[PDB]
C-alpha cells in the first residue's frame, strides 16, 4: 500500500506557495520512490518534488488553483499509486503569533489577543481560528472556543481562580479553500486572580 | 463552487496585474484598438469575449519568464480558457508589448466575468 497525504501552504514565502506531502505508513529505507504533480500548472506540465530526509515537498508560484491537479507516486518510472487533488482545498495555515492575555481590574475579564500573517495576503485571508486553554490540576483537559477575528474576551467568573492557564491558538481555511489546522502557536501562562 | 473559483482565485491575479500599472494612464488613456471594436462583450453570449480575450493575453508572454508578472498572465489567461468549459459554454500569433492595451484588456477580461457571473 502506498497512501499519503499532502498539504499546501499558499503564499508561504512571499508569493511562493509549498505542497508538502508524506507517505501514511512509517517505513521503507532509502527509497526509490520520489513524487511527482501534474496539472493546474503553469510554464510546466509537471513539477518534479523534493525529498528532504523522510518528507517530500515542492517550492513554486507554478500553482494555477484552479481544477484538480495529478499527483503521483512514482519510482524510476514505474508510476504506482496517483490522487487527483484540488490543491485549495488541502490548505494548511500558517500558526498565529503575539498571542497574549491582558487582565483589566476595571471589567474583571480577560483579553485574548493575537496575530495571523494570513491577513495581509491575497488568497488565504479568512480564516477561523481556534482558542484553546488548560489549567494546571487538569493535563490533557483543554476547552475551545472557535473565533473569526483576532481578538477573544473571558470573564474573570468564568474558570478558577488563583488558578494558573496555558492558552494557545490555531487556525483554519474557513472559506473559499478548505483545509487543515495550522499548527499550534505557542503557549502562553496567565495566572488568575 | 460555480464563480466563486473566480474572485477567489483567478481574480487575484488580474488585481495584482492592474495594480503594478496603477502608474499608467492618462497619457496614451483612450485610442480605440480594432480588437474592443471587433470583440465585444454583449450580453448575447459574452464567453465568446474572454475565449478569445484569453489568447489575446497570450501573446506577452515573452521568452517563458519566470516573472511574477508573466505568471499572473498565465493565470488569467488559463485560468480563463479552463473555467470557461467548467462553467458552461466551451469548444475546441505574433507578440504584444502595449501596456495601455494590456490593461483595457484586463479590465474588460475583469468586467465581462462577473457580468457572465452576476
Ligand atoms: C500583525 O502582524 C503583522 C505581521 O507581523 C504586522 O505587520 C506589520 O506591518 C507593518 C506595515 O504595515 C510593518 O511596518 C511592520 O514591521 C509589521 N509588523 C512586524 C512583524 O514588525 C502587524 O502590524 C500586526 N498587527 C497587529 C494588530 O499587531
Ligand atoms: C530499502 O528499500 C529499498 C527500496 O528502494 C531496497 O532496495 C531494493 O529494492 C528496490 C525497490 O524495488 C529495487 O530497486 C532493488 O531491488 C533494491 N535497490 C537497489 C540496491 O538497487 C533496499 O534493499 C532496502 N534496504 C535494504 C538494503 O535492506
Amino acid at each position: 500500500d502506498y497512501s499519503f497525504s499532502c498539504y499546501s501552504q499558499l503564499e508561504v514565502n512571499g508569493s511562493q506557495h509549498s505542497l508538502t506531502c508524506a507517505f501514511e505508513d512509517p517505513d521503507v529505507n532509502t527509497t526509490n520512490l520520489e513524487f511527482e504533480i501534474c496539472g493546474a500548472l503553469v510554464e510546466v506540465k509537471c513539477l518534479n518534488f523534493r525529498k528532504l530526509q523522510e518528507i517530500y515537498f515542492i517550492e513554486t508560484k507554478k500553482f494555477l488553483l484552479i481544477g484538480k491537479s495529478n499527483i503521483c507516486v512514482k519510482v524510476g518510472e514505474k508510476s504506482l499509486t496517483c490522487k487527483k487533488i484540488d490543491l485549495t482545498t488541502i490548505v494548511k495555515p500558517e500558526a498565529p503569533f503575539d498571542l497574549s492575555v491582558v487582565y483589566r481590574e476595571g471589567a474583571n475579564d480577560f483579553v485574548v489577543t493575537f496575530n495571523t500573517s494570513h491577513l495581509q495576503k491575497k488568497y488565504v485571508k479568512v480564516l477561523m481560528h481556534d482558542v484553546a486553554y488548560r489549567q494546571e490540576k487538569d493535563e490533557n483537559k483543554w476547552t475551545h472556543v472557535n473565533l473569526s477575528s483576532t481578538k477573544l474576551t473571558l470573564l474573570q467568573r468564568k474558570l478558577q481562580p488563583a488558578a494558573m492557564y496555558e492558552i494557545k491558538v490555531r487556525s483554519i481555511p474557513d472559506h473559499y479553500f478548505k483545509g487543515f489546522w495550522s499548527e499550534w502557536s505557542p503557549s502562553y501562562y496567565f495566572r488568575t486572580p | 463552487k460555480d464563480g466563486k473559483q473566480y474572485e477567489s482565485v483567478l481574480m487575484v491575479s488580474i488585481d495584482q496585474l492592474l495594480d503594478s500599472m496603477k502608474e499608467i494612464g492618462s497619457n496614451c488613456l483612450n485610442n480605440e484598438f480594432n480588437f474592443f471594436k471587433r470583440h465585444i462583450c454583449d450580453a448575447n453570449k459574452e464567453g465568446m469575449f474572454l475565449f478569445r480575450a484569453a489568447r489575446k493575453l497570450r501573446q506577452f508572454l515573452k521568452m517563458n519568464s519566470t516573472g511574477d508578472f508573466d505568471l499572473h498572465l498565465l493565470k488569467v489567461s488559463e485560468g480563463t480558457t479552463i473555467l470557461l468549459n467548467c462553467t458552461g459554454q466551451v469548444k475546441g500569433q505574433k507578440k504584444l508589448n502595449d501596456l495601455c492595451f494590456l490593461k483595457r484588456l484586463l479590465q474588460e477580461i475583469k468586467t465581462c466575468w462577473n457580468k457572465i457571473l452576476m
